[PDB]
C-alpha cells in the first residue's frame, strides 16, 4: 500500500505507507490516503521522503549505517520540517 | 541486491525499490498498481534514454551503488505517446 | 568535567540524560582495600552534548557501594543492594538539592545481594539473581553464594512480593545481564554461561530459548540493552578463560538468532561496565575495566564513553548537526520560515521567552 | 483598577499618561492581550481600557513607541515564538474600545525577534538589535546564532546588530547604509534618543553582559563608540535608559553577568562624557526587564520588572510597583499642587489630588 | 559485623586491634552503650563484643586511652549533660561479656566536660582542656563561659585550660604546678604524645578555631609554644593528630572557622619545626569529629566522623568508613603477605587474608 504526500507547490510524492509511518505526524494523520502540506516545499519534502527510505532500510541493519547528506542551504528548512513531521 | 528509484512524471514522484535483476516491464507493473495505467501505455527513460521492456534494471545502467535510499535514481515516465516531461522541484530561494 | 574511572557502578537513563553513581576504583599503590567513590556525588551525562555535570546529594544518602542495581522510571532512580567495605546490603533507596530517600517498604525485603539484574514493567520492579549471604527459589553456596530469587516490588504501594514461578527457572548466577522488551524479562550469561532465558512478566512463567546458529561466547560482566522491539544488544563480557571481550552482538527476538555487530571499539574491551540506550539509536556504555578484574592491584578502570550506532539517527538530529556544522556559513544566510510550521512545533515543545538576555 | 504584576511588558508615554500593555507573569502566563493600562502620571491612578480589531497576541519583549499619542508595536515573543509583525493603536480615538490595526508595511521587514531597542527620529522609527530566528530575507548587518539554543530550543535563534527604518508617513521598511564600527549583535540592551543621536547601552552577547556605550548618528548614519574616562556602571542587560534632558541619560536596574539583580541608578552626561551615580530610596528594590518613562515634571517612572533572577521562572518575583525617580526640579505649580493636597484637612487638580490614602479612614 | 555510622566516638588501639565505643548519629541518637567494636587492623574485619557491669551511659566526646590493653574512659556528653566519671575496661579478660568498672578515684576530679585531649606518660594519664560546666571544686587553671550558652542551653558551660593527672597505680587525681604560658582554654583540640612532650594543636576558643601548636613538658611541667617558620595548616577543631614516629606528628581533617569541612593531611616534624602537606586519595572525603589510630605497619586508620558541617544535625553525613593513610614503609612480611593474598588464584595469615571481596562470586 502507498500513500501520497503533497507539497506546497503541488508536487505529489507517492511513498510506501510503512515508510511514511517514520513520521509521527503522518502516522497520526493517516490513523482512523492523502496528506497535504501547505507549508512544505517540494525541495524539502523530497529530501524527507529520501530519509524515509533511508531510515527504514538501515533500521536493525547488520551493516554499518552510512551518512545522510544534508546540504547547508536547506539544513534549517529541513530541521523545521523534520520537527513538524516528528521524524 | 536492491536499487532505490524515483519514478517521475510531470509533477508525480514515486518512491520505490526493486532488484537490479528485475525487468523494466515488472517496474511498469508496479507503476500500474499505483497510477492505474497498463504497461503498454507507459514509457520509462534513463535521463534521456528509452528503456526496453525486456531489459533488466542492471542492464539499463542502474547499479545498487548508484541508486541508494539516501540518493535514489531517477526514471522518467511518459503516458500514452506524450513527450517526457518532469517539472523540477522548488528552489531554495 | 569528567567522573573518575570506575567499575561496578550503576548508570540509568531517561533517553537524553545518563545518571551515574557509585562504583569503585583501584588505588595508585598496591593494597588490600578497594576505593569506593564518594556516596555524596551523582554524575549526569548528556548524550546530546557529551559533557558531564556533578551534583552532590544530601538526605538519606546510601553508602559508597559497588555491584548495585538501579532503574530510572519517570526520572526517578530506584537503587537496591550492592557491596561496601563491611559487606553486602539489602537496603532499598530511591531518588527523584536532590535528596536520596531510604524507603521502608511493606512485605519482606530480599537478602543482601550484588551483581544482579532488574526488569521494569508497568509499575513493578522485578529483581533476579545475585550473590550474597543466607536469607522461594534456590540458593546455591560457593559465606556467600549465587541466587535465584525473583523478588518484586510495587512502586505504587511499596510492597515486597514474590511471584509464583511456572516453568523451569534459570540456574543460580550473578553478574548476569537483564533486558526488558514488552512483557519479556530476558536473562543471559553469567556464572561464564551462555544460556538465554526470558520470563513472561504478565503470566509470571519462565521460558527457555535456544537460539540456532552462531551464538556469543559464554560471558560474565556483560551488558544487554534493547535497541528495538525485536532486537537486543550485547557488548563486552568475560569468558570462561577470562579473556576480555570487545565484541558486540545483535539478537533478533522474533527470528531467535544472533548476528555479530561491527564497531570501532575492538581495541577497548570492557567488563563490569554499564550500558544505556539513547533516543537517537545509540548504545552508550561507560566505565568498566579492560584488564583482569580478579587481580585488584592490576585492574585498569576506565572513565571513557563508547558510543555504538545501532540505529539511524532522526532527521531532526541529522539536520541539527548539519546546522551546528555550518554555523558560521548559515549565520550569513537566510531561509523562509512559515509561521504555521513554527507555531505547530512551538505548540508541541513550547518557546522560552527569556533566552538571549 | 490594578494592573497585574508583569515583566517584559511595554510602556510608552506622552509625558502625562503612561500606556502599559503585554508582559508575562508566573502562575508561565502572558497577560491578557486586549487590556491596555493607562497610568496617569499626575494623579498616580491606573485605568483599564479594552481593545479590539487586529489585537496582537499576548507577548513579552515587544518594542513600542508613542509618537503623537499613537502607539506603535513591533516584534515580541508570544506563546508560539517570535514575530516581526507591526501594530498601531491610535489613543486619540473616542471609541469605548480602541481598535488595533496591523499594518502590512512596504519593503522588507526585520527578522522575527524580541528584546531590542528603538529610536524615534524625524518621521522614522529606527530599530536596532534583538534576539530571534535567522532572517527570512537578505539583510544588512550581522546575525550570530546562540549556541545554547541548538539543543534547548525548538528552533535555533541568535542575536543581530541590524538597523531598520520604518517610515511612519508611508509605513515602508528600509535599511540605511551605515559607517563606522557598529556595536556587536545584542539583545536586552537599552536605547535612548537625544536629538539626532541614538544611544545604545549594555545588552547581552555570546557570553557575558556588557557596559559599552555607543550612539548612531541619525543624520550621517555613522556609528560611534563613547569611551568615558572614569567610573562606569557595571555590565548589564534588561536595564532601562531614559533621557532626562538634552544632555543627560538616566540608567536604572538590570542584570549582571553573574546573574545579580541591580538597584543602582546612574546619570550619563553627554557633553562631559562621564557617569555619576544617583542616590535614590530604591536600593532594596532591584528591577530587571522593567520599563521606564520620563514625566513632564522631571520624574522617571519605573513599572513592572522582576526583583530577582527571573531565569528561574517559578521563583521570579514579578512586580507591579511604581518607582519614581526625581531627576529634575519640578514646576512650582506641581510643587504647590502637592502642598495643597498634602494639607486637605487644613485648607480641579487639587480635587482629584492622588489615590490610595493609606491613612484616611482611621 | 558492621558498626553503625557515628561521630564523637572514641577509638583506642594497641597497634593491632582498634577498640571503638560510643558516639552518636542522626535518626539525635547515641549508639548502644554496651557494644564494644574491635577492628582488626591486619585483617580489616570488625567484631562486636557486649559489655556488662558499670556500663557507662552512651556518650559523645568522651576521652579514652588504651594502656597495656586496658581501656580507660573519662568525661563525655550523654543525653543528660556532661560528666566527669572515670571508667576502666580490661580487654585482657576471657569473659564472654567484658565487665566495665567505674572507679571512684582519690582526690578531686576535673570538671564535667567533653571534647578534650589526653597524654599518656609514665604511669599517669594527663588530661587537658575541654568544654562543660563550671568546676565543682577549686582547680588550678582558667575557665571561660561560652556566652552563647546563656540563652541557648539549660545551664551555662564554657572552655577550660585545666591539666589533671590521673595516676593509674593508685587511681588518684592531682594537678601539677605548671610554668610558662599555657594555651588558652579550648575544646575539640587534638592531643598527641611523643616521649615526655605532650603536643596540643588547634581547637575552638571564644570565637574562631585555631592552629597554634603547643607542648607541655611532662617532666618539668613547663608549657611551650612552637612557632613554625613557613606554611601551616589552617585553623581548625575536631581534627585528629597522631604520632607516626619519634619525630613526626600526623594531622588530618577538622573544621575551619568558616564551618568548612577539611580533607587535608599534614605532617609536623618535631626536630625541624615545620609542616609538610601529605598527598592521599581521600581528598573528596573530608572528616571531622573522627578518630585516628596508629598501626604497627606504618598506617593511620581513621574511622567515623562526619563529611559535612554536623552542626546542622538533621543533615549531618555521619560515616562508618575506614580511611587508611600509609605514612611509613610497611614490613616486608606484611608486604609479602599482601602479595600472596593479592594472588590467591595463582598460588594462617594468608588463610585469613582480608574481608569483603567485592569481585569474588562473579
Amino acid at each position: 500500500m502507498y500513500v501520497k504526500l503533497i507539497s506546497s507547490d503541488g508536487h505529489e510524492f507517492i511513498v510506501k505507507r510503512e515508510h511514511a509511518l517514520t513520521s509521527g505526524t503522518i502516522k497520526a494523520m493517516l490513523s482512523g490516503n492523502e496528506v497535504n502540506f501547505r507549508e512544505i516545499p517540494s525541495h524539502v519534502l523530497s529530501k524527507v521522503c529520501m530519509y524515509f527510505t533511508y531510515k527504514v532500510r538501515y533500521t536493525n541493519s547488520s551493516t554499518e549505517i552510512p551518512e545522510f547528506p544534508i546540504a547547508p542551504e536547506i539544513a534549517l528548512e529541513l530541521l523545521m520540517a523534520a520537527n513538524f513531521l516528528d521524524c | 541486491m536492491d536499487v532505490f528509484l524515483m519514478i517521475r512524471r510531470h509533477k508525480t514522484t514515486i518512491f520505490t525499490d526493486a532488484k537490479e535483476s528485475s525487468t523494466v516491464f515488472e517496474l511498469k507493473r508496479i507503476v500500474e498498481g499505483i497510477l492505474k495505467r497498463p504497461p503498454d501505455e507507459q514509457r520509462l527513460y534513463k535521463d534521456d534514454q528509452l528503456l526496453d521492456d525486456g531489459k533488466t534494471l542492471g542492464e539499463c545502467g542502474f547499479t545498487s551503488q548508484t541508486a541508494r535510499p539516501q540518493a535514489p535514481a531517477t526514471v522518467g515516465l511518459a503516458f500514452r505517446f506524450e513527450a517526457l516531461c518532469i517539472e523540477p522541484f522548488s528552489s531554495p530561494p | 568535567a569528567c567522573p573518575a574511572e570506575r567499575s561496578g557502578h550503576v548508570a540509568v537513563s531517561d533517553g537524553r540524560h545518563m545518571f551515574v553513581w557509585g562504583g569503585y576504583k583501584s588505588n595508585q599503590v598496591r593494597g588490600l582495600y578497594d576505593f569506593y567513590l564518594p556516596r555524596e556525588e551523582l554524575w549526569i551525562y548528556n548524550m546530546e552534548t557529551g559533557r558531564w555535570k556533578k551534583i552532590n546529594t544530601e538526605g538519606d544518602v546510601p553508602p559508597s557501594m559497588s555491584g548495585s542495581c538501579a532503574v530510572c522510571v519517570d526520572r526517578v532512580l530506584y537503587l537496591f543492594g550492592g557491596h561496601h567495605s563491611r559487606g553486602n546490603t539489602n537496603k532499598f533507596y530511591m531518588l527523584d538539592v536532590l535528596q536520596w530517600e531510604r524507603i521502608d517498604c511493606q512485605g519482606i525485603p530480599p537478602s543482601s545481594k550484588d551483581k544482579l539484574g532488574v526488569w521494569v514493567y508497568k509499575n513493578k520492579l522485578i529483581f533476579f539473581g545475585g550473590y550474597g549471604y543466607l536469607p522461594l527459589g534456590t540458593f546455591e553456596f560457593d559465606p556467600r553464594g549465587w541466587n535465584d530469587h525473583v523478588h518484586i516490588l510495587d512502586t505504587e504501594t511499596f510492597t515486597w512480593s514474590q511471584p509464583i514461578t511456572t516453568g523451569k527457572a534459570p540456574s543460580p548466577r550473578a553478574a548476569h545481564a537483564c533486558a526488558t522488551v514488552g512483557n519479556r524479562g530476558f536473562v543471559f550469561g553469567g556464572r561464564r554461561m551462555n544460556d538465554l532465558h526470558y520470563l513472561n512478566l504478565d503470566t509470571w512463567e519462565w521460558n527457555e530459548l535456544i537460539p540456532q546458529g552462531i551464538c556469543p561466547v559464554g560471558r560474565s560482566w556483560h551488558s544487554l540493552t534493547p535497541v528495538s522491539s525485536d532486537h537486543l544488544f550485547l557488548f563486552g563480557g568475560f569468558t570462561t578463560d577470562k579473556q576480555p571481550l570487545s565484541d558486540a552482538w545483535t539478537y533478533c527476538i522474533s527470528k531467535n538468532e544472533w548476528i555479530q555487530f561491527n564497531h570501532p571499539y575492538t581495541e577497548k574491551p570492557r567488563l563490569w561496565h554499564t550500558a544505556c540506550a539513547s533516543d537517537e539509536g545509540e548504545v552508550i556504555v561507560f566505565g568498566g575495566c579492560a584488564n583482569n578484574l580478579l587481580v585488584h592491584h592490576r585492574a585498569a578502570h576506565s572513565n571513557e564513553i563508547l558510543i555504538f550506532s545501532v540505529q539511524p539517527k532522526s532527521l531532526v538530529r541529522l539536520s541539527l548537526e548539519a546546522v551546528i556544522c555550518f554555523k558560521e556559513m548559515l549565520a550569513n544566510s537566510w531561509n523562509c520560515l512559515p509561521k504555521h510550521l513554527l507555531h505547530s512545533v512551538n505548540q508541541r515543545f513550547g518557546s522560552n521567552n527569556t533566552s538571549g538576555s
